[PDB]
């Protein structure tokens, strides 16, 4: 075999790139950033119709003014989730404040590359971590397994990313209303999940500097869904 | 680094086994074949040991029985050394039970944590598994009579009759034919000799081949005696039920 | 057997108006009945807009001043130069004295 | 830096061989002679002195090594595996026996001990097998006189008589046909020199072999007197004249 | 190819591939450019961004007071060296009230990359890095590369197509070495530097970054709005 | 075979490819030299000025190790900067216990048992430098020269890196006429020559000569580096002799 | 310490190791839970080349976490028993600290947990064990069923199988599972349990399993007549 | 803390406890139940240092509980007193000791008998007929040395355990609270609501 | 065929790296030789300095360990003060703990265990050198005790190392045939130099000059080196005759 911290003859590491395969087999998340909030949504993406799809939680709170979507191996967020809430919680007993969003996604990433022979592999999964904070407003970050964040506009990760993306590239502009964020996100998740979307195999949820981080009710994104199909047909 | 020297001992195959397991399951196989028989009034223990030698002590030996305490035995089918490593965390954990509680160690219980440190040598610390398969004949105020068998895996299950190490698919079809549950001590005693025989590869079955054991109520009044049969009295059992 | 602990003496005082605040300290450092300084400074500039002092054993009180000092530089570095405002400094100095709780800061602190 | 070797050097080969092992035997194989015999009042063991230059002193080189005043033990295979074998032999019949028991160990636990010793090189990290085989004799007052072999694996068998190493096949048979259970002590040093003599080569006396034997407590190798229970040495290593005094009436 | 498994096997002819394709994900980065005059230090770099959704990859850290980096490579390998740095000079600060000269900083990251090239289990950092600073003995430059190789140097740059500004300091030499006393002017060479680097993209103002420490200038990063003044 | 994959395997020699190749490394290295004199020992060395852009005079490559002690080196810079923060360990502790300055000879050994463990282990990776280093304790002046392998002996003279061959020869010459001795101010000259003679094998790059030395009677038997008009007088001295 | 990472991603960005512990769960025996309108029933296959077994000793497929709480599994036992012991030691510091029972899905998000955790640590193995758990939370009557696998991901199901030939009884469960109307009665549930068996079993003699979880901690296993019953009633409304 | 009395009868174990929790020159509560369940059976009560007592109690329950879901078996009163004397006589030469005093009263389903076990916080374990921890012994031993036999019935039991109270209540200098009176027999633990 | 680079057996049951390490021992290609006279023991050993840039003085393979053991390596030099350095430290604690100066057979022992152990732990390479110890042993008198690489040990009347070690053997031999007895019958030390120059010269059919050779001289109470004028003085007087 091989050392699990080589580098490649081009100068990459190869458990880094190869977990970023096991990114692209994950479930599409979405994340659109705008001065009214941050919308996170995700295809839930059930293998089995007797699955009780309510049970599938891949949008997560970290604290009330930040929130945290998933894609690839979901099972190994837990532990990152869990350092995010300690890391989160612990700023505020020590300094009586929130935690900026930025400060919360670089401690997260300090995680990522504490690998080798420390955990025996990198991450197999990816995160959109959207927030608010006063210092810089409402911010959308996107935490990968190589310990890089960057901060995005839009982004969209997992299976149909890349047509996803080029999808966001058209359609966000710097005055997006958070309810044509909303079903923008409901749009482009329909456009390249397998299923037809609804509000079981969907989900959505928004982070406001108001309510704070909420994800949305089957009910409420259901409404959505059908102001969505409404309006396609209305030209 | 030391990564190039690494077996890797504690993987999975492609089909979801793992390979050392199975390897030691098939040295176990070329054992000599130990059987136990559960009866309603005891348990008999007979093993065949490895193809011996005149010049071998064959009074002061001991190869496949051994007692773990006054209401345990065990039978050995494997590395007699490995199975020694494990005999003395047996013998000390059955110990440590009787210094807690001040009661006898249940049965299950010393099968279930000796099973439990052969697991941990499958599935971390990168080390070989014990090539040792075990049946375990006991008595306890719960469940009374008991046989089990553990392997390399960790896995153990319970029996009415069973037999490990070499020719255990013919040792058992024989076992199914001849058993059924009414049957006493001296009618196990004879199935066990007499399977024994049929699946020995030796030429004839002799009492300096042989080790014995059972594991009687038949002390007096409701209390349970182990007899470790002397090669004299497996040269009579051997006898009495006319294979010699 | 070895005391660790000393008095230096000295006092300070701090007061707060509507839109500033002062914080005063005299400038006399003492041992016993001896003067050790009649100008050794115990009040301090720690950055961000806050004065400090950490007024009694004054090894103690410059150990903790340059730890909060330290503390507000790094504070900098993790959260992109982000002002350290005046209720987080306070919580950040309990927890440099309660850090201490079985072996003592032996001070009364000011921000 | 450290050992980075925590991993199985002995692992299960698919037909269940375990290959460090059986090659550990092999060196074994190629090893020189060593043989017991046991008798009713004491054991002999005995082995060539292959001596690897004629300018090398063979006498500062001993293969038959004293292990408690009642135990003794030769080998075949590898000299300086055996060796350290006997340095932590000597001391695990202290540590573990008789700094609890104010007494020596008997024979068959003393033997229980090395064999552990040895299946742990065998399993532990980092480690290849002893590339030896043992015969252990000795003395205890509840088992009387018994001899051991203990083999890489750390297995042990009690015989009545064995030989190990080059020629073990013809000097086992050879032990077959003049072994009896009425054999008295020096009735088996005189087998022992003979089964010997078939595997030597060259030069066969006092100086070219080594010979001891398990008996009568020797009160004169004591060191002292006073205490009527310590009554001296069961083991004794025979001097260069007393072998030779025994090949002439051979 | 059979020598490169590990950082801790040398080759038949006596390279490390493993420290060589550290040295490789160096040249993939976004360009880079340091020079400094005897009163200032200038670093400039192209910031990159993985689309226009996204931010620009932020490529300078600060250090100290009187001491920062730019960065081309494994930005969190950065992240780790830059908080090194900034531990050695926060100690060099508490325990003998001293700046750390800009040569220890750099004898120090030679020290820490070099033992991650001799032993087992480890991996070369994949980061180059251009130090600048201002201390007792003026301003100062230097290069660091994760072999282990720091060097002192009046200007240069690195990163993918850094060889057009490290050219054309190299000609510059005589000129921008006696811009002393004059911040913009020093920059304004800088931008000029880096700009022969550029390939069918130019410096828009969420690109380009510039840093600046002198005599009496702290440590201090210039992005967005603020750097207008130099396109 | 595959037996040069692994550090501290013997080949069927009774070789350590691993070193072997870690000296393929150090011949790829620039010129570094030493030569012993008088009442001390003098140090120089090749630095190749890859571009305009270096400052001159500011990337320092040989070392001082407590105050009496000099090192310099050729092959993987960093491996040798490692040895010699090893070595200022090794001598502090020397200097702890016995309040004495570490002697040469001791010091030599301290490297080489160092350098030595290297080779045990296929976990680490030998040195990369073969290190020529000395001062002046109390028996004198001393001269040593190290290798990946562990490998060190008191030298005359010693040269090693790409023009160690050059340099070698050149060393030979002096060691032959001058039974008596070589003053230590004109062993510095001669060192000076030595580079830019050795030089010859590295033309391509021109480079930046560094020079230092112990002597009892020059710098007090202390470490010290050349500089202004000693260096530039032994410069010109060279400069003379190429032409 | 032993420290090689056995659990690497492969160029394609699988992790081998764990997907070949998913086939050591595709070889164990089957395993189905079904959740009724007020129960959750656990029903395991019990192979048949083995006769001669004792079974009042041998351990039983169904294992108690807690009173109200059961875990059945596919694969590995020997691996199974190493999560039970952590599972049931979790239990009661659960109700030391919180002063109350675990929930269903809490004792599941442990075990998935721990299984997680052997995925990514130098020196071990991953577990060749999937799990379902099935129980009632303190003071709550409505029924829980979840489901873990060896990466550590967990699920909470209507009803489903683990083990060989699942995938023929998962088809059986979703034409014949009324999410409208799940079984009305332990009867039913019972019943379309044993169905779902013998669609894959063989006999429905000592072959069956049956474990049934009422609320406030009633767990009662079924014996061979009581299943029997249930074996014969079905074959006789087949002949139609 | 301060009062716990057991007495064994005839069919039965019946442990009397203080209700009072007394802090300084305050009783801060009057209702405080010194005991646990360790297992259906098996009754364990305590007094002694604040803090360690339920500690210790909470401890133990745990341990048992989990003994009984692993095997799916209830440990007899002899095992559990083991158990219990075992962890009591580590703690007393550990950094700091448990500084509680128990008393288990349990019926052995396996005998058909009732079983009361006084432990102190060394670890020292005697089966007795009557067991008492504390100042309450040097009243009710002597007591019960004269009221009580082997052979009583429950009720018998409770009345001889009403003139330990009643004595106590005279002769002490605390006010104690009263008692909380339980019952183990063959069916089980259950509670006196009226004493 | 991994069993050929690390220290497990192979299916003949053999270690390779050991016999690879043995090997390596003649590297140097020096050849040493030791003999014992009544009141001494004398180590000899051939010094070849190629290098003209080498101080001689510090070309050395003879090592004084205590005061009273002397130990000549035959192998690589840095594998050889890697030994030596142990030895020195085994000796010095020897005396610490145990109130007396540790024998020239027991140093040799402690140090065959060392080199058993790299022999069976993977982790550490057996040492590339064969280690001949010599003293005037309180108890046993003059005495030589060699090791090597596998682990092996033992007492000689007398021996020889390097590549040309059988000639030096065989004539070794042929003389103890001749003189009937265990060492040289002489009394000064300084004859006995003398008889293993002259018997090295005969085997290996060379003449030496003062700078050819090394000599080591283990008396009572004391272990020392000779200088080239002392290897001198003894080769004026073997041509003197
Ligand atoms: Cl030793």
């Amino acid at each position: 075999d091989r050392g699990v911290s080589t580098f490649s003859p081009e100068g990459r590491l190869f458990q880094v790139e190869y977990s970023l395969e096991a990114i692209k087999l994950g479930s599409t998340a979405i994340g659109i950033a705008t001065k009214e909030g941050v919308v996170l949504g995700v295809e839930k993406r059930a293998t089995s119709p007797l699955l009780e799809s309510d049970s599938i939680e891949k949008i997560v709170e970290i604290d009330r003014h930040i929130g945290c979507a998933m894609s690839g191996l979901t099972a190994d967020a837990r532990s990152m989730i869990e350092h995010a809430r300690t890391a989160a919680v612990t700023h505020n007993l020590y300094y009586d404040e929130d935690i900026n969003v930025e400060s919360l996604t670089q401690s997260v990433c300090d995680l990522a590359l504490r690998f080798g022979e420390l955990m025996s592999r990198p991450f197999g999964v990816a995160l959109l971590i959207a927030g608010h904070d006063a210092d810089d407003g409402y911010q959308l970050f996107h935490a990968e397994p190589s310990g890089t964040f960057y901060r995005y506009n839009a982004k969209a990760i997992g299976s149909g990313s890349e047509g996803a993306q080029a999808e966001l590239l058209n359609e966000w502009h710097s005055s997006l209303t958070l309810k044509e964020a909303e079903l923008l996100v409901l749009k482009i998740l329909k456009q390249v999940m397998e299923e037809k979307l609804d509000e079981n195999n969907a989900q959505l949820s928004c982070i406001t500097k108001q309510d704070g981080f909420k994800i949305y009710d089957n009910e409420k994104t259901a409404e959505l869904i059908k102001e969505l199909k409404e309006k396609e047909a209305a030209e | 680094g030391s990564r190039r020297y690494d077996s890797r001992t504690t993987i999975f195959s492609p089909e979801g086994r793992l390979y050392q397991v199975e390897y030691a399951l098939e040295s176990i196989s070329h054992a000599g074949t130990a059987i136990g028989i559960m009866a309603s009034d005891g348990i008999v223990l007979a093993a065949e040991r490895k193809v011996t030698s005149t010049l071998l002590e064959q009074d002061t030996s001991t190869e496949k029985l051994y007692k773990l305490n006054d209401k345990i035995a065990v039978a050995v089918a494997g590395l007699t050394a490995d199975a020694e490593i494990l005999i003395n965390t047996a013998r000390i954990h059955a110990q440590n039970y009787l210094k807690t509680y001040n009661e006898d160690i249940p049965v299950e219980i010393l099968v279930r944590r000796l099973s439990d440190i052969k697991q941990g040598y499958t599935q971390h610390g990168g080390l070989r598994p014990f090539g040792v398969s075990f049946i375990y004949a006991g008595y306890d105020d719960r469940y009374g009579y008991q046989l089990y068998t553990s392997n390399p895996s960790g896995n153990y299950t319970g029996w009415k009759a069973i037999s490990v190490g070499a020719n255990t698919s013919a040792a058992q079809t024989l076992l199914q034919m001849d058993y059924k549950d009414d049957m006493k001590v001296d009618d196990a005693i004879e199935l066990a000799l007499k399977t024994l025989s049929k699946t020995t590869d030796s030429s004839a079955l002799t009492y300096d081949r042989l080790e014995f054991a059972t594991i009687r109520k038949g002390a007096n009044d409701g209390e349970v005696y182990q007899k470790i049969f002397k090669p004299q009295e497996i040269k009579d059992i051997l006898v009495k039920t006319g294979i010699t | 057997q070895f005391n660790p602990y000393g008095d230096n003496g000295g006092t300070i005082l701090g007061i707060a108006g509507e839109d500033f605040a002062v914080l005063a300290g005299d400038t006399r450092n003492i041992t016993d009945y001896s003067i050790n300084s009649r100008y050794e400074p115990k009040v301090f500039d720690c950055g961000d807009n806050i004065v400090m002092s950490a007024n009694g054993f004054a090894a103690d009180g410059d150990a903790l001043v340059k730890r909060f000092k330290n503390s507000v530089k790094w504070y900098h570095f993790d959260h992109n130069d982000k002002k350290l405002s005046i209720n987080s400094a306070a919580r950040n100095i309990q927890h440099l004295l309660y850090g201490k709780r079985f072996f003592p800061y032996y001070v009364h602190t000011i921000i | 830096m450290t050992d980075r070797y925590s991993f199985s050097l002995t692992t299960f080969s698919p037909s269940g061989k375990l290959g460090q092992i059986d090659y550990a035997l092999t060196a074994v194989k190629q090893g020189v002679t060593s043989l017991g015999i046991k008798a009713t009042n004491g054991v002999v063991i005995a082995t060539e002195k292959k001596s690897s230059s004629p300018l090398a002193m063979s006498e500062t080189l001993s293969k038959v090594s004293l292990l408690t005043p009642d135990i003794g033990a030769v080998y075949s295979g590898m000299g300086p595996d055996y060796r350290v074998l006997v340095d932590k032999s000597r001391k695990v019949a202290h540590t573990s026996y008789k700094r609890i028991y104010g007494e020596y160990p008997p024979t068959k636990l003393l033997v229980s001990e090395v064999a552990k010793i040895m299946q742990e090189a065998t399993q532990s990290g980092g480690v290849r097998p002893f590339g030896v085989s043992l015969l252990i004799a000795g003395h205890d007052e509840f088992n009387g006189f018994s001899l051991y072999q203990v083999d890489p694996s750390g297995s042990y068998f009690p015989w009545k008589a064995t030989a190990i190493g080059k020629g073990s096949v013809a000097a086992k048979t050879f032990l077959e046909k003049r072994w009896n259970d009425e054999l008295e002590l020096e009735d088996a040093i005189h087998i022992a020199l003979l089964t010997l003599k078939e595997s030597v080569e060259g030069e066969f006396n006092g100086d070219t072999i080594e010979l001891a034997i398990i008996g009568d407590e020797n009160p004169d190798l004591l060191g002292y007197t006073g205490i009527p229970t310590d009554k001296g040495p069961r083991f004794r290593k025979l001097t260069s004249q007393e072998i030779n005094d025994r090949l002439e009436a051979l | 190819n059979n020598y490169d498994g590990d950082t801790v096997t040398f080759s038949p002819t006596g390279r490390l591939f493993q420290v060589e394709y550290a040295l490789e994900a160096i040249k993939q980065g976004s360009v880079t450019v340091g020079l400094r005059s005897n009163t200032h230090a200038v670093l400039v770099a192209l910031k990159r961004n993985a689309d226009e959704l996204s931010s620009y990859q932020k490529k300078i850290i600060k250090c100290d007071e009187h001491m920062g980096l730019s960065l081309a490579g494994l930005a969190p390998d950065a992240r780790v060296l830059s908080n090194y740095l900034r531990q050695q000079c926060n100690y060099s600060s508490l325990v003998f009230n001293r700046k750390l000269a800009v040569e220890r900083a750099g004898h120090l990251l030679c020290d820490k990359a070099q033992k991650n090239t001799q032993s087992y289990g480890g991996r070369p950092y994949g980061v180059g890095l251009l130090i600048i600073g201002y201390d007792k003995s003026g301003a100062h430059l230097l290069e660091f590369q994760p072999s282990g190789n720091v060097t002192e140097l009046y200007g240069t740059a690195i990163g993918a197509r850094s060889q057009g500004a490290k050219t054309y300091l190299e000609r510059t030499l005589d000129t921008f070495i006696k811009i002393d006393g004059n911040p913009d002017e020093l920059i304004k060479a800088g931008v000029e530097a880096i700009s022969q680097s550029l390939r069918d993209e130019s410096l828009t103002v969420d690109n380009l970054s510039i840093a600046i420490v002198g005599k009496d200038t702290p440590f201090t990063i210039y992005d967005g709005e603020a750097v207008a003044k130099y396109i | 075979t595959g037996y040069d994959l692994s550090n501290s395997v013997f080949s069927p020699d009774g070789r350590n490819f691993q070193v072997e190749y870690a000296v393929k490394a150090v011949e790829n290295g620039t010129t570094s030299i030493g030569i012993k004199c008088n009442d001390g020992v003098v140090f120089a060395v090749e630095k190749l000025i890859t571009s305009k852009l270096l400052v001159p005079q500011k990337n320092v490559k040989i070392q001082v190790v407590d105050r009496h002690i000099g090192c310099v080196y050729s092959g993987l810079i960093p491996d040798g900067r490692h040895l010699v923060n090893r070595g200022r360990e090794e001598a502090a502790s020397f200097k702890k216990l016995y309040k004495t300055p570490i002697p040469i000879p001791a010091f030599a050994d301290r490297l080489g048992q160092y350098v030595q463990a290297h080779t045990l282990y296929n976990s680490v990776r030998p040195f990369g430098v073969s290190t020529i280093f000395g001062g002046v304790d109390k028996n004198g002046a001393h001269l040593y020269m190290l290798e990946p392998s562990g490998s060190y002996w008191g030298y005359k003279g010693a040269a090693t890196g790409k023009g160690r061959q050059s340099a070698k020869a050149e060393l030979e010459k002096l060691v032959d006429h001058h039974p008596e001795g070589l003053s230590a101010r004109e062993a510095v000259k001669q060192a000076a020559k030595i580079i830019y003679l050795a030089h010859e094998d590295n033309k391509e790059k021109d480079f930046e000569l560094e020079i230092s030395w112990c002597s009892l009677s020059e710098t007090n038997g202390l470490h010290k580096f050349v500089k202004g008009d000693l260096l530039q007088e032994a410069i010109d001295f060279a400069q003379k002799e190429i032409n | 310490g032993y420290d090689r990472a056995l659990s690497i991603f492969s160029p394609d960005g699988h992790i081998f190791q764990v997907e070949y512990a998913l086939e050591a769960v595709k070889r164990g025996t089957c395993a189905v839970g079904v959740k009724g309108k007020n129960c959750v029933v656990l029903g395991c296959e019990r192979r048949s080349t083995l006769k001669l077994q004792d079974t009042r000793i041998t351990p039983s497929k169904v294992s108690k976490i807690d009173s109200h709480v059961v875990l059945s599994f596919s694969g590995l036992n020997a691996d199974s028993r190493i999560l039970i012991e952590k599972a049931r030691v979790e239990a009661q510091s659960h109700r030391l600290t919180l002063e109350d029972p675990v929930t269903v899905e809490y004792l599941t998000r442990y075990v998935a947990g721990v299984q997680q955790r052997y995925t990514q640590s130098g020196g071990v193995r991953p577990f060749g064990v999937s799990t379902l758990i099935a129980g009632f939370d303190p003071r709550d009557d409505e029924p829980k069923l979840y489901q873990t696998e060896p990466s550590g991901i967990y699920s909470s199901w209507s009803a489903q199988t683990i083990g060989r030939n699942s995938k023929t009884v998962r088809e059986f469960l979703e034409k014949n599972y009324d999410r409208k109307e799940p079984p009305a009665t332990v009867e039913e549930c019972v019943k379309l349990t044993v169905r779902s068996l013998l669609e894959v079993v063989q006999t429905g003699a000592k072959n069956i399993e049956i474990t049934v979880v009422k609320p406030d901690s009633d767990i009662v296993a079924l014996s061979s007549e009581e299943i029997n019953q249930y074996v014969t009633q079905i074959e006789q409304e087949k002949q139609e | 803390m301060d009062i716990i009395l057991g007495i064994r009868v005839q069919d039965s174990v019946i442990l009397a406890s203080s209700k009072a929790v007394t802090r300084g020159i305050s009783v801060l509560k009057d209702s405080d139940d010194k005991t646990r369940q360790l297992s259906p059976h098996t009754l364990m009560s305590f007094a002694g240092e604040a803090g360690d007592t339920v500690q210790f109690a909470e401890y133990i329950q745990a341990n048992i509980q989990l003994y009984s879901i692993r095997e799916d078996y209830e440990l007899s009163p002899q095992a559990v007193s083991s158990f219990v004397r075992q962890e009591l006589a580590k703690s007393i030469r550990s950094r700091r000791p448990y500084q509680v005093n128990v008393l288990i009263g349990g019926y052995d389903k396996k005998k058909n008998k009732p079983e009361l076990y006084q432990i102190d916080y060394l670890g020292t374990k005697v089966e007795l007929p009557y067991g008492a921890h504390g100042y309450s012994g040097f009243y009710t031993f002597s007591l019960l040395d004269h009221h009580y036999r082997p052979d009583m019935t429950t009720e018998e039991g409770l009345d001889l355990l009403k003139l330990c109270v009643q004595e106590l209540e005279k002769r002490m200098p605390m006010d104690f609270k009263g008692v909380i009176v339980k019952i183990v027999d063959k069916d089980g633990i259950r509670q006196v609501d009226d004493f | 065929g991994y069993d050929r680079h690390i220290t497990i057996f192979s299916p003949e049951g053999r270690l390779y790296q050991v016999e690879y390490a043995f090997k390596a021992t003649n590297q140097t290609n020096i050849n040493s030789l030791a003999v014992r006279g009544k009141d001494c023991t004398v180590v000899i050993s051939q010094k070849k300095v190629p290098d003209k840039l080498l101080d001689p003085t510090t070309v050395s393979y003879i090592f004084c360990i205590s005061r009273t053991i002397g130990m000549v390596v035959n192998g690589p030099i840095p594998d050889a003060r890697n030994a030596a350095l142990r030895a020195k430290a085994e000796a010095a604690e020897f005396r610490y703990k145990y109130g007396y100066d540790m024998p020239c057979d027991v140093l040799a022992k402690r140090m065959a265990n060392l080199s058993q152990i790299y022999t069976q732990r993977a982790y550490m390479r057996p040492l590339g050198v064969i280690l001949t110890f010599v003293s005037v042993d309180e108890e046993l008198g003059p005495s030589i005790y060699k090791t090597d690489p596998a682990g092996y040990y033992v007492g000689y009347k007398a021996t020889a190392t390097g590549p040309k070690q059988q000639e030096i053997t065989t004539n070794l031999e042929n003389h103890f045939k001749k003189s009937k007895i265990d060492h040289i019958n002489e009394e000064s030390w300084e004859k006995v130099v003398e008889f293993a120059i002259t018997h090295m010269i005969d085997a290996l059919g060379t003449e030496f000059s003062k700078n050819d050779l090394e000599v080591g001289v283990a008396t009572k109470d004391k272990f020392f080196t000779l200088s080239a004028e002392n290897i001198e003085e003894r080769l004026v007087a073997i041509a003197e005759q």
